[PDB]
């Protein structure tokens, strides 16, 4: 989420923030840093795991040609998830 | 009619190049070594004129990489290893050549790995 | 070591287009400075031109003297003619640029250049 | 839809912006993702040519439909990532309408 | 007189017999498609992408290995060759996934390429695709199989040149999969060549992922220096940042192959760096100061001693244009206390001759050798690319290898004789059993390592082995030249040190502590402030935080390899330099330039100003300090050993144990190694 | 290998996305040699020498 | 005070016949005469034979050894060892 | 869009915002990477 | 028939053939080669001498009537000795037909200016001896065209870099536009794009 450092700039999604020192932090004196504030990570993380029946599994992202190039994921490694690399959505098979 | 120069070419004053970067600069003749990702030897044929690198630092407003240096981007194609000399030599800039490094001729044999009695015999296929 | 000359035979006939054009240049700083309005001095603008002139002694090719006295003629001809303005005359005075140290130490204490 | 950021770093944008108008970094995410630190685009270099739109294979960089965005400072007008993805919260709406108006003659 | 004639498209081709099609178009500057073939590897044959025609044969044959026959028009365009290649990537990229945005291959993949070149534009696959999954095979190597093409490059590279045959495939037809079947680490000193000769992403470098693609980088062709091999190495960089370190071809040194340890730390780069000159403020605390202010206390200091007062210690990573600066200096002082951590012994001829010190029979010379005598040595890991090409002398020529020291494992089978080193005696005498295989070899080839003479008996043992030397010499009669005697160091400002004439180890420090100590790089630990006296002033010039600095009165931030144009002369004796990738952080200086400006303030000036001129005072010491790529052979050995047999001491009874018994020690041997994240996984990665 | 496939077939064919890949990176190459185009543009011949 | 004595010379021009000789017969019991001082011999491939003396304060002086023979090597670096 | 409303999304903005040129909302730019060169730090003791 | 290959013609490649003998039967002392593209593209490769004779006579000859200069320009080729290639494109209205004539020069042997020939090469020659740096004898008015005045260099040549030496800004200390030299806040950055692999078999070279 948006943590706010010990200085109390906010920091951003990628870690990055101004160390107490650095005097770059004069840009945002009577102005702001522009954060963006849903951390994909976080939002990612919050979905769940769809479960299907095949041990081969196609995501495309949704929306067919409005998503992501269609790939496949292997599910017999049934200790962890199959993890879509362009998306990030999880799969899981269903015995 | 002719006329006799005895003098080897300069046309450093012709360039239009300022001092700094004629007197203080360093060159490399290559050719350039073959990308070890990819098996292709198509960028090993010619041979490359670069300059020597110069401080990069960071963009205080973003970060960028700025540079002081107009010579930074600078990369001349010649055909011979001769001809990049010769343009390096009536441009004033110091040059340094390195020779071309071709892979050395090897023996292959499909039949060497099942070899009765030598160590060539591979143990998978 | 033969080569097609571009007007002149060799060095000592193109010294003589050099001094020639030396001389155009030494009338014309009196009227640059006094038509541009320039907030030199004659003397320190004809020093400026004898610089310039001297920035090239090295050169011994003729053709290269050939294509310096053509190149001159032209910079001239630019000037006389007031192509030029305050601002192009003016860079040959370096009057913004801070001039790079000639001394090892200070280079050293300055950055990673040579 | 989920929320998740479509661009993975993939640099096609940025090897086909013909103004050079656009700088990225990229690491492995904390989940392992491929994902950029980094995202610029400077708005006085691009020529706003649409290029990067179509080298985009997930289309997570497009061009939207404002053009009322004109600034006080030149500063104003280097684009992060931050204030990318902010108008991308601001626009969405209206940017998959005009994808879904569109896509198909693509 | 047996060169067959071949015609490549018409054009004729004089060839040696055993060559093949392949071969064959190389000659005529045609390049064959190809994935399974490596020209390093054995050839496989299995990829098909070599199919080609050969004129009034039905059949394609497979180029990579079809042995040529007289008289053959190889069609290498013809339509028969392209429809091949067009249908074999077309079987390629059926079951491959559509993954080249997020692969760390594309840009620079041989798939993605050859299918622009020599395939088809279109699919006509309507089918699903495969999917395996993926295996952990250590914190290097990122396996994502599903990308694999089934090629058997990676196995027959672990196999034949690591010589861990723990890859291959398991199941059969479209199922069939390359990994290690149980959960097993790829961890070997040349584990991460897998990355560069796997065609595609399937083994990608796992410290590398995701950061950068090929065509942004900039290509700077450098050397390596984590060892004294001097590994030609191309530095990939990005914006002013190293990226990656990928080998750069060089027959007689490492090939195409680079050890981990190369190709991974460069990461240590980036951490506890020296970006600022510093000195003790009254609380005994160091605080950053300025160049001027820093110089002026080490030349307020150089202005008082002179003599046995000043001293200097080389460490393991310095540029020979820093050695010569720094021995230019303290010369000029009075002092001759130049030293290196490194030990050598200094009995007998010492540095006196080159032929001393060096490895002789040169890298590319353990391949026309019969015999290698090991004494004293973990080859595979005080030299990895060296152990290499024995072992494929091993594996080719049929090397037979012989190991007097520990019983270590160096990837191939040796004849081990013995850890105690007096089986040097027996061998020189005639008794040891080795010797009825040194009677029967032509060409032996002794190799010291640099390990075995850091003992209290150093020079005892070089001494033998000279002298084991003299009578394999003549107990074999080998011609004047083909050199037996060799050196194997394992530092890489070792041997230009010597050239140069430093004294090699800290001895004469101990015999006459300085009031002024150069640490120049050093950080072995040998000299600590308990031998010194008290209250010395030491200045710690460098590059890392390591050791030298926290004990330092003044730290001079240096550059490191990747960031200057330095001279390196590696274990052959050959010289090659660096070149500038980056420039160093914040307020670091070139190495040599900071000794040169130490020199005026302290008012006894060296005369030299520019890189050229300090290279040209090489010249003035070592001549062959500046002929870059060459092996200057050297002679007068015989002269060494006569000045060997008259030194009186003796060999302990100690057995040979190397530094380096296994692969955790591998990872984390200098200053880089140990600021490198990457080494500390791959150590609690083996370990753990 | 020229023009860029549609981008349902890039995001569905392994050789159209691949050649979306290089079209968008690298481009295509050109034959080696020159032409000089010319055209009959509202002001003129409007000429092209491309090399 | 002489600190270092270095001997340059080709390993195949004749040029430098004169040194190589002087080498073979006379470096052994040169050494054995001063155990303690450095002797650097330094071959290269097509240079011209020098023999560089290092005196104390870093002076350095060089003879130059282009076509003598080992004898009247031997006396030019007899000059250098005594004065 | 009384018609036609917009697929609604969590991440969408719920209040928009207009140009805020010149005031103290106004975007600042800067780099959103992290430090790369990590310095030594020095021994806070005497030796 | 091939929907995506271009329609390759026949009888104009047999003409622009037989013109190219035409044309080096009749000026022998002056064509140094002679060759017709793939695209249908008579070109002549003149020694520089011959310049003013060979358009002289592509002009006003009566089966050539090349009588419009198309246009003008130089091409620079660092790895060979006469690096800078000059080329004329001319244009024949009779015949409906186009040519391209080269020659050559280097740094230090200026070109005679065909401005006696056609007035249109006034500027073209101006051009290019502002980009390249290649001096006409005989042109009426040779002086820079392009670049700003007092420019130094020819940035047109290979090796000038492609954001040259200096930049301009104004400077309120002394009330007028300065040139410094160039530093950029983000460098120009150069992609390596070739692909390893070869394109046109068409077109290797031997490795002799
Ligand atoms: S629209 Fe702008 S950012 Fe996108 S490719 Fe074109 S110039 Fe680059
Ligand atoms: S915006 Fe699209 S093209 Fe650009 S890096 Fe991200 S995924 Fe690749
Ligand atoms: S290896 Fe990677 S870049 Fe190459 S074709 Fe496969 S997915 Fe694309
Ligand atoms: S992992 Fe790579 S090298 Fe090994 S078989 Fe697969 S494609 Fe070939
Ligand atoms: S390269 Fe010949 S079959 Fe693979
Ligand atoms: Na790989
Ligand atoms: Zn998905």
């Amino acid at each position: 989420g948006v943590q706010v450092s010990p200085s109390g700039e906010k920091i951003t999604h990628t870690g990055q923030v101004y160390d107490e020192k650095d005097y770059r932090r004069v840009r945002f004196v009577d102005r702001q840093k522009e954060v963006n504030e849903n951390f994909a990570i976080d939002l990612i993380a919050q979905q769940p795991v769809n479960e299907v029946e095949h041990r081969i599994i196609a995501c495309d992202g949704g929306g067919g040609a409005l998503g992501h190039p269609k790939v496949y994921i292997n599910l017999d490694k049934e200790t962890k998830t199959g993890t879509c690399g362009y998306c990030g959505l999880q799969f899981k098979q269903h015995h | 009619q002719l006329i006799t120069v005895d003098e080897k070419l300069d046309i450093t004053t012709l360039t239009g190049v300022p001092e700094e970067h004629i007197k203080t600069r360093k060159v490399r003749i290559f050719v350039p070594a073959r990308n070890n990702m990819q098996s292709g030897v198509n960028n090993t044929k010619k041979w490359k004129m670069e300059f020597d690198t110069r401080e990069r630092w960071e963009n205080p407003l973003m970060g960028w990489a700025s540079t002081a240096d107009p010579l930074s981007n600078m990369v001349l194609t010649f055909s011979a290893k001769e001809d990049a000399i010769a343009f390096a030599e009536k441009n004033g800039w110091s040059y340094d050549v390195e020779e071309k490094k071709v892979p050395k001729p090897k023996s292959k044999s499909y039949g060497a790995n099942f070899s009765w009695n030598k160590r060539t015999r591979v143990s998978t296929k | 070591t033969s080569v097609k000359p571009i007007f002149s035979r060799d060095l000592n006939e193109a010294k003589r287009r050099v001094r020639e054009l030396y001389r155009a240049w030494y009338r014309e700083v009196p009227n640059t400075v006094h038509l541009m309005q320039l907030d030199i001095t004659v003397k320190q603008g004809r020093d400026k031109v004898r610089e310039m002139f001297m920035k090239n002694a090295h050169v011994t090719d003729p053709r290269v003297v050939d294509l310096l006295v053509i190149k001159g003629k032209m910079e001239l001809q630019e000037t006389i003619k007031v192509w030029k303005q305050r601002t192009h005359v003016m860079r040959f005075f370096h009057e913004t640029e801070t001039p790079r140290p000639k001394d090892f130490l200070s280079k050293f204490y300055m950055g990673h250049d040579p | 839809p989920s929320g998740e950021e479509r661009c993975i770093a993939c640099k096609l944008c940025e090897a086909i912006c013909p103004a050079q108008a656009i700088t990225i970094e990229a690491e492995p995410r904390a989940d392992g993702s491929r994902r950029t630190t980094r995202y610029d685009i400077d708005m006085t270099k691009c020529i706003y040519c649409g290029f990067c739109q179509e080298a985009c294979p997930v289309d997570a960089i497009v061009e939207g439909p404002n053009f009322e965005f004109s600034t006080e400072t030149h500063e104003e007008l280097l684009y992060n990532k931050e204030k990318l993805l902010n108008n991308g919260d601001k626009w969405e709406a209206e940017i998959a309408a005009n994808i879904q108006a569109d896509y198909l003659y693509r | 007189s047996n060169l067959i004639e071949v015609f490549v498209d018409g054009q004729s081709v004089m060839v040696e017999p055993g060559t093949t099609v392949l071969q064959a178009c190389e000659k005529v500057g045609m390049q064959i498609p190809r994935f399974c073939y490596h020209e390093r590897l054995s050839v496989a044959g299995n990829c098909r992408m070599c199919l080609v025609e050969i004129e009034k044969a039905p059949k394609v044959v497979a180029a990579c290995a079809m042995p040529v026959m007289k008289g053959w028009n190889i069609l290498t365009n013809s339509e028969k060759s392209k429809k091949a290649r067009e249908g074999v990537m077309e079987f390629l990229l059926a079951n491959h996934p559509l993954d080249c945005p997020i692969c760390d291959q594309g840009g620079e993949c041989d798939l993605q390429d050859q299918s622009m070149m020599f395939g088809s534009d279109r699919s006509r696959f309507l089918e699903g695709k495969r999917a395996v999954e993926d295996k952990n095979i250590g914190p290097l190597v990122k396996t994502i199989m599903t990308r694999c093409i089934q090629c058997t490059r990676c196995i027959r590279f672990a196999s034949e040149i690591a010589g861990v045959d723990d890859l291959g495939t398991t199941g059969r037809g479209n199922d069939m999969q390359v990994g290690t079947y149980i959960e097993k680490m790829f961890m070997s000193e040349l584990s991460g060549n897998v990355i560069d000769i796997c065609p595609v992403g399937a083994l990608t470098s796992k410290p590398y992922a995701f950061t950068a693609r090929p065509w942004e980088t900039r290509k700077t062709e450098s050397i390596d220096v984590m060892d004294a091999v001097g590994s030609n190495i191309v530095v990939s960089t990005r914006t002013g940042e190293v990226m990656r370190i990928l080998p750069r071809m060089h027959e007689d040194i490492n090939e195409e192959w680079i050890s981990d340890k190369t190709r991974f730390a460069y990461d240590g780069l980036k951490r506890q760096r020296l970006t600022e000159p510093m000195v003790r403020n009254e609380k005994g605390l160091l605080t950053y100061t300025s160049w001027e202010d820093a110089l002026s206390r080490v030349a307020g200091m150089l202005q008082n001693f002179e003599g046995n007062a000043v001293a200097a210690i080389a460490g393991g990573l310095v540029d020979a244009e820093a050695l010569v600066a720094l021995k230019d200096l303290l010369n000029k002082v009075d002092s001759d206390n130049l030293c290196t951590e490194e030990i050598f012994p200094t009995e007998g001829a010492g540095t006196d001759l080159r032929s001393n010190y060096l490895l002789n029979t040169t890298i590319a010379g353990v391949e026309e050798a019969d015999v290698v005598l090991l004494v004293g040595t973990n080859p595979r890991f005080e030299a990895p690319l060296f152990n290499a090409r024995i072992r494929k002398s091993w594996l080719h020529n049929d090397l037979k290898v012989a190991l007097i020291g520990s019983p270590v494992d160096l990837t191939y089978r040796y004849d081990h004789l013995g850890d105690s080193p007096k089986i040097l005696q027996d061998i020189a005498s005639g008794r040891h059993s080795f010797c009825e295989v040194l009677k029967d070899a032509k060409k032996p080839m002794v190799v010291l390592g640099s390990s075995a003479l850091q003992r209290d008996d150093g020079a005892a043992i070089l001494v033998a082995v000279s002298n084991m030397v003299q009578k394999i010499r003549v107990t074999t009669g080998v011609a004047a030249e083909w050199k037996v005697m060799n050196i194997l160091h394992r530092i890489a400002s070792q041997v230009a040190a010597l050239d140069l004439g430093y004294k090699p180890g800290v001895e004469a420090i101990r015999k006459n502590p300085p009031k002024m100590l150069f640490l120049l790089g050093a950080d072995g630990g040998c000299i600590t402030r308990q031998d010194l006296p008290k209250d010395c002033f030491i200045v710690y010039q460098g590059h890392h935080g390591d050791v030298g600095a926290p004990m330092a009165d003044v730290i001079l931030p240096g550059a490191a390899y990747t960031e200057k144009s330095a001279t390196y002369v590696n274990t052959e004796g050959r010289a090659q330099q660096t070149k500038v990738a980056v420039t160093p952080p914040g307020l670091a200086r070139e190495d040599w330039k900071i000794i040169r400006a130490l020199s005026e303030i302290a008012g006894i000036t060296l005369p030299y100003d520019t890189l050229d001129q300090v290279r040209n005072r090489l010249e003035e010491v070592s001549p062959n300090l500046v002929r870059y790529d060459d092996i200057e052979e050297t002679n007068y050995f015989q002269q060494a050993s006569e000045l060997a047999k008259l030194v009186n001491q003796e060999v302990l009874a100690d057995p040979l144990v190397p530094p380096q018994l296994t692969i955790k020690d591998f990872y984390m041997t200098d200053s880089i190694s140990r600021a490198s994240q990457t080494m500390a996984k791959c150590v609690k990665a083996v370990t753990e | 290998k020229v023009s860029p496939p549609k981008r349902a077939e890039m995001k569905t064919s392994m050789e159209s996305l691949i050649h979306h890949f290089k079209l968008y990176t690298e481009g295509y190459q050109v034959p080696p040699g020159a032409t000089y185009t010319a055209i009959e543009a509202p002001k003129g011949e409007f000429g092209v020498y491309l090399v | 005070g002489l600190r270092e004595i270095r001997v340059h010379l080709c390993q195949r021009s004749p040029g430098s016949q004169g040194v190589r000789d002087f080498i073979v017969q006379r470096y052994v019991e040169l050494k054995k005469a001063h155990p303690n001082l450095p002797i650097l011999i330094r071959e290269c491939s097509e240079v011209q034979p020098k023999l560089w003396a290092r005196y104390a304060f870093g002076q350095e002086k060089t003879v130059s050894l282009n076509n003598l023979s080992a004898d009247e090597v031997t006396r030019a670096m007899q000059n250098v060892l005594s004065g | 869009p009384t018609t036609n409303p917009p697929t609604a999304r969590k991440f969408i903005w719920t209040n928009h915002k207009f140009n805020v040129s010149a005031t103290p909302e106004q975007y600042v730019p800067y780099s959103t990477t992290r430090k790369k060169i990590h310095e030594w730090v020095p021994p806070s003791t005497p030796y | 028939k091939r929907p995506t290959v271009r329609p390759r013609s026949d009888v104009t490649h047999k003409q622009l053939s037989a013109f190219g003998e035409y044309v080096a039967e009749i000026l022998p002392k002056y064509v140094q080669q002679v060759q017709v593209s793939c695209l249908d593209e008579l070109e002549i490769c003149i020694h520089p001498d011959g310049v003013i004779p060979t358009l002289t006579f592509l002009r006003d000859h009566t089966n050539a009537q090349f009588k419009s200069l198309a246009d003008l320009t130089a091409v620079d080729v660092p790895t060979r000795q006469n690096r800078f290639e000059i080329v004329y494109n001319l244009l024949s209205l009779r015949f409906n037909s186009r040519i391209r004539v080269k020659t050559y020069a280097d740094e230090l042997t200026p070109i005679d200016s065909i401005v006696s020939v056609h007035i249109a090469a006034n500027w073209y020659e101006r051009e290019v001896w502002d980009m390249f740096g290649v001096f006409f004898f005989n042109h009426p008015d040779l002086r820079r065209i392009l670049t700003d005045y007092g420019f130094e260099g020819h940035p047109f040549r290979k090796d000038f870099p492609l954001t040259g030496y200096v930049e301009l800004r104004y400077d309120d200390e002394v009330k007028r536009v300065v040139a410094e030299p160039v530093e950029l806040a983000q460098e120009f950055r150069k992609f390596d794009l070739n692909s390893p692999w070869e394109a046109f078999p068409a077109y290797r070279q031997p490795p002799e």
